[PDB]
């Protein structure tokens, strides 16, 4: 999806392998915030959230807590305590065509900074006067969007990036997302020291 | 896309009296992107007036614009000798923005006499291999009068440049110098040469002339 | 402080192509929108275009849909226009002008203005000026008050500073347009009202200026 209206995937009830997307030597950025990348499967938390979306290569900087442009202030905010991970990778081969690609947009224009974690889609025509607009565009009364201009040419720089941001939510509750558990062979007829499930 | 004629051509009062500059338009404009600005001699133009009502910042509070419908009016409820300038009307309107002709206003002076003058060629230029004669009008009013070239009794409507000078400050009058240019080939076969005035101030036209081979 | 600040005068060719830029300081560049216009020496002011800062769309007239290009950079704050296929129709003033905004609402008529480039078209090569005698007539004048002057003749690129008495007096003296002929030359001349008592008794030396050949001459008359 574009980043101004970003998916988000709610994924529960399963058994997450945070480990194998670790080491894919695929993602050409992977940080995480509040959480250690080496102790993944051992912290297991309620509910953890997938928010997709794509954008260009010098963007990606501004997508940590803290940061502020462009794409942090009316497109999508992290808040100052976010716990969670954020992942990108260069995928020139498929979101960019010889001459460009223009099905990816992005918010310009807005009254005020977004709140963390909001989405917005309307496109009423923002009023950079004191004119009332009603809706014809021309002078101080532009249109929000303004498309990506993804041509497989450019730099690394303008080459287009997708971003897959996990926000492990812990609430009081039982902590379904859990992560896999090592199971050792069988040894029978030693003193041994067992540790069966539980 | 829009015609904006404006009135009056040009306007023409003394310092303190009130004037009324009006923009108008051949299909409908909404007043809240129609601006007025004002251009001094060889400046860049200051806006006066946004959305055709509202002034701007730093203009005095004597300027005023109206702006009804579609036929857009400019008040100047008082004249200033700082007052005298060009203004201009734009239209915002998704349409090609265009300007209108722009009114000049000049100061009602009164109607003086444009002394003919002239001044024969020079050896220098006559070593050059060239022709050249100037008749001068000085210290006029209005600006309107033209000059007409004798050579031997006849006019010359082909190579002859006229120039005038913007209005003064002191005395506020025009002068125009018009040159009228030859080969001297030309120069070497005709002798008499004539200029005359036209003005409003005088009844006849006055002639000042020269004859060759006589500086 | 609030303004614009444009490139210096430009002197091209017919055929090619020339590109002005002017510069934005004192405001919020990033939410404004740059219009160009153009005048004539003495012309109405005729507009060229407009171009928003942050999406970069842009809208030409008729005439100029198919010979010009406007562009910004964000990084250093500044407009651009390109004019290609000249022709000797265009030696003018161009302007760029914005309104005053910063970064959350502004306002909604164009108020600040750049000092406009003048760009001259002229296949002509770079010359310099003569000065010549306009002779007092010994008797133009009865004992009144008489005119004697300066013609300037065939002298291209413009501008031509003229004085007289190393520019000391000043009282009476009109210096005339400059006036663009067949042979590309300009030509300006300048005058002073003298008595004829005073140009057999009064003594003048005329100055001429032009520095892009370095010229300073005195013509006695």
């Amino acid at each position: 999806a574009s980043v101004y209206a970003w998916n988000r995937k709610r994924i529960s009830n399963c058994v997450a392998d945070y480990s194998v997307l670790y080491n894919s030597a695929s993602f050409s950025t992977f940080k995480c915030y509040g959480v250690s990348p080496t102790k993944l499967n051992d912290l297991c938390f309620t509910n953890v959230y997938a928010d997709s979306f794509v954008i260009r290569g010098d963007e990606v900087r501004q997508i940590a807590p803290g940061q502020t442009g462009k794409i942090a202030d009316y497109n999508y905010k992290l808040p100052d305590d976010f716990t969670g991970c954020v992942i990108a990778w260069n995928s020139n081969n498929l979101d960019s065509k010889v001459g460009g690609n223009y099905n990816y947009l992005y918010r310009l224009f807005r009254k005020s900074n977004l709140k963390p974690f909001e989405r917005d889609i309307s496109t009423e025509i923002y009023q950079a006067g004191s004119t009332p607009c009603n809706g014809v565009e021309g002078f101080n009364c532009y249109f929000p969007l303004q498309s990506y201009g993804f041509q497989p040419t450019n730099g690394v720089g303008y080459q287009p990036y997708r971003v897959v941001v996990l926000s492990f939510e812990l609430l009081h509750a039982p902590a379904t997302v859990c992560g896999p558990k090592k199971s050792t062979n069988l040894v029978k007829n030693k003193c041994v020291n067992f540790n069966f499930n539980g | 896309e829009i015609v904006l004629t404006q009135s009056p051509g040009t306007l023409s009062l003394s310092p303190g009296e009130r004037a009324t500059l009006s923009c108008r338009a051949s299909q409908s404009v909404r007043s809240s992107y129609l601006g007025w600005y004002q251009q001094k001699p060889g400046q860049a133009p200051r806006l006066l007036i946004y959305g055709a009502s509202s002034r701007a910042t730093g203009i005095p509070d004597r300027f005023s614009g109206s702006g009804s419908g579609t036929d857009f009016t400019l008040t100047i409820s008082r004249l200033e000798s700082e007052d005298f300038a060009v203004y201009y009307c734009q239209q915002y309107d998704n349409s090609p923005w265009t300007f209108g002709q722009g009114t000049k206003v000049e100061i009602k002076r009164t109607v003086a006499a444009p002394s003919v003058f002239i001044f024969p060629p020079s050896d220098e230029q006559l070593k050059s291999g060239t022709a050249s004669v100037v008749c001068l009008l000085n210290n006029f009013y209005p600006r309107e009068a033209k000059v007409q070239w004798k050579v031997d009794n006849a006019l010359q409507s082909g190579n002859s440049q006229e120039s005038v000078t913007e209005q003064d400050s002191k005395d506020s009058t025009y002068s125009l110098s018009s040159t009228l240019t030859l080969s001297k080939a030309d120069y070497e076969k005709h002798k008499v040469y004539a200029c005359e005035v036209t003005h409003q101030g005088l009844s006849s036209p006055v002639t000042k002339s020269f004859n060759r081979g006589e500086c | 402080q609030m303004q614009l600040v444009q490139s210096g005068p430009e002197v091209k060719k017919p055929g090619t192509s020339v590109k002005v830029s002017c510069k934005a300081s004192g405001f919020t560049f990033s939410s404004s929108a740059v219009q160009w216009v153009r005048q004539a020496r003495g012309q109405h002011l005729e507009w060229i275009g407009w171009i928003v800062v942050g999406s970069g769309n842009t809208n030409y007239a008729q005439k100029f849909q198919e010979r010009v290009t406007l562009t910004r950079d964000m990084s250093t704050r500044t407009a651009y226009m390109e004019l290609s296929s000249l022709r000797s129709e265009d030696t003018a003033v161009y302007y760029c002008a914005a309104p005053n905004c910063n970064s959350t609402t502004c306002h909604d008529g164009f108020d600040i203005w750049g000092q406009g480039t003048v760009v001259t078209v002229s296949s002509a090569s770079t010359k310099g000026p003569s000065v010549f005698p306009l002779a007092p007539s010994s008797k133009s004048t009865s004992g009144g008050t008489a005119a004697l002057g300066c013609l300037v003749k065939d002298y291209f690129p413009e501008p031509v500073t003229v004085s007289w008495n190393s520019g000391a007096l000043t009282s009476g003296v009109h210096t005339f347009p400059a006036v663009l002929q067949s042979s590309g030359l300009y030509s300006l001349s300048s005058v002073v009202t003298v008595p004829s008592s005073s140009l057999g008794t009064q003594t003048y030396i005329c100055n001429v200026n032009h520095k892009p050949s370095n010229t300073k001459v005195d013509k006695k008359v």
